């Protein structure tokens, strides 16, 4: 708009511990 | 129909058998060698086999389009099959040996009532002599009729590693198989053998005669040895891996003895208790008829 | 059935469906189709659905 | 005019479908398609869950 | 609902009761670690018909990952064939071959 | 241009005529037989035809890219046409017979001012003799010039079911047509004839000479009979269906007489009052010129 600037970013990392499910899959 | 080719239904070539040796397929003859044999100080005696009681389950015709051929191949080699020995499918099959029945066995392995045009099959006479003998397996489970197990396996071994002076004689020393490996190889070959259309190899093992038979047994002596090994895997008790040089090796612990369970729960395919009841009464028929 | 040609994760069931809708013995199809009794006017027109 | 038969928007049919679900067999792959990919083959997927 | 073997011998001639039959094709087996069992179930009745005329398809769940579970059926190639009108009046089929 | 083929523009074969006999197309010659004829106790006399007043509408050139050929085919055979007899289209056409005019009749049936390259047409001389005669139809509607109707139909019949000893003589007994049927057959054939490019059959019925004509009339004696029948359908009064054996049959009530309306409002194609005014003045030109 007035002064040309510079910014920075860093790709983020997201992970949780493997959760528990009660539903079965195959026969 | 395809009528029948003289010299086998297995000399046709439309449907054959190739174990997938990793990225490249091969022939059963070509695979057997990668394995060597270690003679241990144990001995088995070739025990004679009892006759099979003639009393195949009666005819019912529940309407199911039963995949009888698919079910058979699944239990013997299939990876963790379920409800293999249930009664309903076989009973339907036994209707097949009956002279004059509107019920044709599809070439692909699916059984029908009446018929179809778009689908070619095996001539009614080829199947008639087939179901005369493999319908019996159906009731292998009954307390009275049930077949042995801890003793038929004295034959499995001679074939897998049977030296020629050994299957000439009667007794073979307990061997220990070991061959090169790719880690997921035992399961990998078992996943592969399931699609051989093992129906074709059996529906002609009852139709071929005195000379055509002498030539059949002398050629497919491998296609049999193959499914025998993959089957003998689930049975033997301990799988030990040897790490040599840059190579890796699988040892199958004892080719000739029913440990009764496990093999390797992870390294191979396992047999439930309703499997020893099945694979046993199976070998009691193919072996007898085979020799 | 047959309409769920390729929308089920049931890998086995997906097979026979394709085989039967391949052998030229059967042809599934919904929508405004061709008819013999066509353009025959009474108040409006006869279409076949 | 006499007016014998009456007209309807959509036909009913004599033979319908039923189902018995097992509330413990769910696939962990929530698949997706377009909106016209949905509508035509839509309610038929939710009868064969 | 559960009936008795004494009532199955005294039921009036023309009074039709319903008696339900159990399936069990799709049932997950027990885990490797659990208590065993002792001398179990005895079943006392059996239909001789069979009692299944309405089917179309059965147990739409996959086994392993690429094969049918033992004893499951798919829809028939008849309820999946929209024919054509007759040479004059009604409905036709394929025609085959 | 295509110049002109000697022996007709209908001997070209690019554009022909095939009635769709259900799932399979055919030739007009092949269709006529499925019909039989019932002689009733009624008689018609072949009445002579009056000359057509020469006074085709003057030249105007409103800019419309008029589909004159498309309009013509629509009224005679078309299913429930509207505003067929409106004045503007024909007036434009009559400009065509004029020696030296930048206005070429497209092969596809669309008329233009000046010209085009991408589109081939009929040489200006072939169309010149054509529009000399079919421009007149344009004003068929006028109170003064208007043509008959209740009497030209004494000719329709001889052709459709005219026995050879009958069109040799003068009088033919009133017949009753009946042929096999597919239920939607009457409308179905009428939907089909609309695309014959009937322009081609007419733009050469005025260009062919003494010998080339003798051969033309002796070959297309069917392509004419066809559009005559489909046209004679709308006119005859009662359509009765006969249900015999496993067959179904359509009867057209009287081939030779103008009932004046209806035919079957549902079983066939119908003629409005601005249709009898048109189809009549049409036949008054093709018939005269034809014979």
């Amino acid at each position: 708009a007035k002064i040309a600037t510079a910014s920075s970013a860093r790709q983020t990392d997201v992970e949780k511990p493997a959760d528990v499910t009660f539903t079965i899959e195959n026969v | 129909m395809l009528q029948q080719p003289t010299g086998g239904y297995t000399t046709l070539e439309q449907f054959a058998f190739t174990i997938r040796n990793d990225g490249t397929n091969a022939t059963p003859t070509q695979f057997l060698q990668l394995l060597s044999y270690e003679a241990t100080e144990n001995e088995l005696v070739k025990k004679t086999i009892p006759t099979p009681e003639t009393h195949l389950p009666s005819a019912r015709n529940v309407p199911g389009n039963v995949y009888i051929e698919d079910a058979i191949t699944q239990a013997l080699f299939g990876i963790s099959a379920q409800n293999v020995n249930a009664h309903g499918y076989f009973s339907r099959l036994s209707a097949l040996a009956l002279p004059n029945t509107s019920a044709r066995l599809g070439l692909d392995g699916v059984i029908y009532n009446s018929e179809t045009i778009n689908i070619p099959f095996y001539d009614p006479a080829a199947v008639a002599n087939f179901a005369a003998t493999y319908a019996k397996l159906g009731n292998a489970s009954t307390p009275r009729y049930r077949a042995d197990m801890i003793d038929i396996y004295a034959h499995v071994g001679l074939e897998l590693a049977g030296t020629d002076a050994e299957r000439a004689a009667g007794v073979m020393p307990v061997k220990r198989a070991k061959f090169d490996s790719w880690e997921g190889s035992l399961i990998s070959l078992s996943r592969d053998v399931v699609n051989w259309k093992i129906l074709a190899f059996l529906i002609d093992l009852c139709s071929l005669e005195g000379e055509a038979l002498r030539a059949f047994k002398t050629r497919n002596r491998d296609v049999f040895r193959m499914m025998l090994f993959i089957m003998s895997t689930a049975v033997a008790a301990n799988v030990v891996n040897r790490k040599v040089t840059k190579r890796v090796d699988r040892v199958l612990e004892y080719i000739g003895v029913n440990s009764m369970r496990t093999a390797g729960r992870t390294a191979t395919i396992t047999y439930d208790l309703s499997r020893h009841e099945f694979a046993a009464k199976f070998l009691q028929l193919t072996f007898t008829r085979w020799n | 059935p047959a309409l769920l040609r390729d929308f089920t994760q049931v890998n086995w069931l997906n097979r026979d469906i394709t085989n039967m809708l391949q052998q030229a013995g059967t042809k599934y199809g919904l929508g405004l189709t061709e008819t013999r009794l066509d353009y025959v006017r009474l108040v409006k027109t006869i279409v076949g659905h | 005019l006499s007016d014998d038969f009456k007209q309807i928007s959509d036909p009913k049919g004599y033979l319908t479908y039923s189902v018995k679900y097992e509330d413990q067999f769910t696939k962990k792959d929530k698949l997706r398609a377009s909106e016209a990919d949905d509508r035509i083959v839509g309610p038929t997927v939710n009868l064969f869950k | 609902q559960h009936v008795d073997a004494e009532s199955i011998m005294t039921a009036p001639k023309g009074k039709l009761f319903h008696l339900q039959f159990m399936d069990g094709l799709l049932r997950p087996e027990p885990s490797a670690f659990d208590p065993p069992a002792s001398g179990e179930d005895m079943r006392l009745i059996y239909p001789l018909q069979p009692i299944s005329v309405a089917r179309s398809m059965r147990a739409i769940v996959n086994h392993n990952e690429v094969d049918r579970p033992r004893g499951a059926v798919a829809p028939s190639s008849y309820e999946m064939d929209t024919g054509t009108l007759s040479r004059n009046g009604d409905l036709l089929y394929s025609p085959v071959a």
